[PDB]
């Protein structure tokens, strides 16, 4: 239908985030059946393949910002690839990596629709400044380059030249935040950002806090939403093969929720799946759950809703 | 377990050019991995830090490049200061394996050693043992097997070889053939034999004593 | 400068272990990680186990989950680690040195630039005891070498 | 600010919990770094030492009620140094130990603020009297020293001589209880005393608990707050290393909200971390678990919000 129609976007890219080994990102989504797991509801999905990512040898640091070449390179081809698919009329599956590819994620994505909103379900803002960072870690300074209240102020960081802030700061809701430094609370802080941490979302509940969620994005008017979804914003009893796990994340049962109440608008027009790690489980047990974690996430994102899902024949017969 | 592999095993090159090393990867390590410095003994400072850049009291002449999977570690100024068993280390799997060895030595003209063997003292029969060593000394390079003989039959389980590293001014090399007997074993032979074997030795240098002739 | 100030050499039987201080200064601690590795003697090296010091992320190594403890004691910037079960095979020199907290606000590192000094540790049982030393020194050759 | 300015009392006691091994609560709380954890947001942080617990030899027991004095001394102690850390406008940290504590954190807590309101964490309410339990372990009598409606029935245990209860039995609120001995759930409804068990902390949602919580001591005047609070409150899949652990506690996410809606009234002005217990984890990696939950519990509650903390300066320069 319009719902449940997918272009995957494989993305191996590591050198935003320091711990090398989410390069095998989309080959573990992948060989877990992530698309025959799509394909028993009506899911029509296309592979796109996997993007290339080069390698700048000199990839010389910034004063804090380290590997910003690449991370600028990387971001500008998938812009370019999520604005393909984008005008392929599918709902965009972006995974990865890490969360530096979401800034051509959202990108390419308001290259269509430049007036999306944005679920960004992390443990972390990742809204940290070039300047006013303290690790350079590219693999959570993706928001800050998107939004236009921030412009002027972003420095010129090589790589970043393509890069026009595309959203707005009232168009961004984050839930499920649990570890947040100080410089990017003070930006959640004065844009007025809405925003429901695990204080707010123990407060409303989590189907209340979806309710406002909605409401804040959708009950002004009818635009698409990009779920832009880390998993680490899960608890890491759940997923502990992720890169920054932090406890105190959501459980498995609300993150599969998020993902359905997305679905039962109507309006997924984005999706991002990122930070997944092998490389960190302890155990492979600890992988194998972390996996399979974020592929039911993603299949309740396109409609493999925990109610049931059909195809409208009689099966009494 | 991403084995490295260090291509240059030893090394031995004088004061002078450059000393362009390898280390390998079993997988894509990506420009995430360091270089070391580990003189004997001592702490194994850093050298490059990742793939390249040279870290934070380096001195001048510690190039090196990579990524992503054969990297090399260049030593252009050599500086004889330098002469440390090298480590490469790749980081960024778990885990985080390390390389194999890359030992500096000083290249010189090749030394040849001086061997002669020795007996158990009467002061250690006293005590009942008997430890007849060959003694090697001042060769280049490290390279020698020693072998011994019961009057002719040759010896293991006592015999042992131990090596310093180079010498700081005339840069030679080491070896004793610790080999250890019994009081009785000492008392029912005489013409103990160390046969010594470098490189500078076309043939195998025998030195040879029987008990109760010195 | 940046160092690591390690104590120190210890043996143990079998039985418990060396908590070997890893003393930090120099840097910022807690915008880093320390790591540590084994390296018994003419052999290759052995990575172990590395925790952030950021909060609390222990990371084990394979062949010892387990065996190794990892803490921080981040009022100084020493780091500690224990072992369990010890064995023969661990006859080991212990290196401590700084991958780098792979956190969120801590700067790129993958390179182990403190290093320290070492940690002379050989699991043994036996006895600490005197030497015994056997000699002799003094049959045609101009050379005559000696030793003990 | 107000609130974030802590006074830290560590109390290494053990003698009111059998279990010996607790005086090593104080020591892991700190090498895990509290201190310095506090410091990256606005935390003035003043540490007190700790305090010393004198060994009275022939502390010699009750009917029931067994290492009576130095329980008392401990007590009476500590609520001599809770009165000074709250002459000194911090907020008191006080962490051991065990609940015996709780009588002179409350008490002294009282000295300064005599309206206050106790939001006793625990898996247990800790109301048994001296004649009424069966153990005579006074980790579980505080409660029942410090309430004014409990006065003339309560023994003179010696130790107990200047303890004044100083609380009423309706400006207290448990939350996650979860087994109770008979004589303390008599009180509990002899009393009318508010609380929400794990029974009404699921049926309400714990954001409606706590809503109600503070509807119910807030409610009705802006009042202080001393959040004491148990770590085997907690389910025992993330505190193990505690002394009584019995299964069904809350969520480690309910936890950290608890504590994030008691900073977010702005009113926080004591805090107790009790039953921490290192020496019964099975494996240190359930050590570890119980004193990362224990230590990130400390951090919510001075405001380290999930939602974020910062430093009001522009951050994009
Ligand atoms: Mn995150
Ligand atoms: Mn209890
Ligand atoms: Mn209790």
């Amino acid at each position: 239908a319009k719902s449940r129609t997918i272009g995957i976007i494989g993305a191996p890219f590591s050198k935003g985030q320091p711990r090398g080994g989410v390069e095998e990102g989309p080959t573990v989504l992948r060989k877990a059946g992530l698309l025959e797991k799509l394909k028993e509801q009506e899911c029509d999905v296309k592979d796109y393949g996997d993007l290339p990512f080069a390698d700048i040898p000199n990839d010389s640091p910034f004063q804090i910002v380290k590997n910003p070449r690449s991370v600028g390179k990387a971001s500008e081809q998938l812009a370019g690839k999520v604005a393909e698919v984008k005008k392929n009329g599918r709902i965009s599956l972006v995974l990865g990596g890490d969360h530096s590819l979401a800034i051509g994620s959202i990108s390419g994505h308001a290259r269509v629709h430049p007036d999306l909103g944005v679920i960004w379900v992390d443990a972390h803002t990742d809204i940290n400044t070039p300047l006013t960072t303290t690790s350079g870690n590219l693999h959570g300074q993706p928001v800050s380059f998107l939004l236009k209240e921030l412009k002027g102020k972003i420095p010129d960081v090589p790589g970043f030249s393509w890069v026009t802030p595309c959203i707005s700061a009232k168009d961004i809701v984050y839930i499920g935040l649990r570890d947040v430094d100080p410089g990017e609370h003070y930006i959640l802080k004065t844009l007025g950002i809405k925003y429901f941490s695990m204080t707010e979302v123990d407060r409303l509940g989590i189907g209340k806090v979806m309710e406002e969620t909605l409401s804040y994005l959708l009950g002004r008017k009818k635009r698409p939403i990009h779920l832009s979804f880390d998993v680490d914003g899960l608890d890491p009893s759940f997923t502990p093969a992720t890169g920054t796990p932090v406890v105190g994340g959501l459980t498995y049962r609300e993150g599969l929720y998020i993902t359905e109440e997305i679905y039962k608008t109507g309006l997924l027009s984005g999706l991002d799946i990122m930070e997944v790690n092998p490389s960190l489980g302890k155990t492979p047990e600890e992988v194998t759950r972390t996996v399979n974690t974020a592929v039911a996430i993603t299949l309740a994102c396109f409609g493999l809703a925990r109610e049931g899902n059909h195809k409208p024949i009689d099966y009494l017969n | 377990e991403i084995v490295m592999t260090q291509s240059p095993a030893t090394l031995s090159l004088s004061p002078g050019e450059r000393a362009t090393l390898s280390c390998r990867a079993s997988q894509s390590v990506s420009s995430y991995l360091a270089w070391y410095q580990q003189k004997p003994g001592q702490a194994p400072r850093l050298l490059i830090y990742d793939a390249s850049n040279r870290a934070t009291g380096i001195p001048a002449r510690f190039s090196g490049s990579g990524s992503g999977t054969d990297f090399t570690l260049t030593i252009s100024s050599l500086e004889p200061e330098d002469f440390a068993v090298y480590y490469c280390q790749q980081h960024s799997l778990l885990p985080r394996t390390f390389g194999g060895g890359t030992k500096v030595e000083i290249k010189r003209a090749d030394a040849a050693p001086t061997v002669s063997i020795f007996p158990p003292s009467s002061e250690q029969l006293t005590s009942g043992g008997a430890s007849v060593v060959c003694f090697l000394n001042n060769f280049y390079p490290k390279d020698i097997n020693v072998k011994w003989k019961i009057d002719g039959s040759e010896r293991q389980n006592g015999v042992l070889n131990s090596w310093t590293d180079q010498d700081s001014k005339d840069s030679t090399y080491s070896m004793s053939s610790t080999l250890t007997l019994t009081k009785d074993e000492y008392e029912r032979h005489n013409s103990y034999t160390c046969e010594a074997t470098h490189k500078t030795s076309t043939s195998p240098i025998v030195k040879s004593f029987n008990r109760n002739e010195c | 400068q940046v160092q690591l100030v390690q104590s120190g050499a210890e043996v143990k039987k079998p039985g418990a272990s060396v908590k070997v201080s890893c003393k930090a200064s120099g840097y910022t601690f807690t915008n880093y990680g320390i790591s540590w590795v084994r390296q018994a003697p003419g052999q290759g090296l052995e990575w172990m186990g590395w925790i952030s010091a950021y909060n609390g992320n222990t990371n084990y190594a394979q062949k010892l989950q387990g065996r190794v403890t990892m803490t921080t004691d981040t009022s100084t910037s020493t780091a500690y680690m224990e072992l369990r079960s010890l064995r023969s095979d661990d006859t080991a020199v212990y290196y401590c040195a700084r991958e780098g907290a792979y956190g969120y606000r801590s700067p790129y590192h993958n390179w182990f630039d403190p290093w320290g000094q070492g940690t002379l540790v050989t699991v043994s049982s036996a006895k600490t005891t005197a030497p015994s030393v056997y000699p002799l020194a003094p049959t045609t050759g101009s050379s005559v070498t000696l030793g003990c």
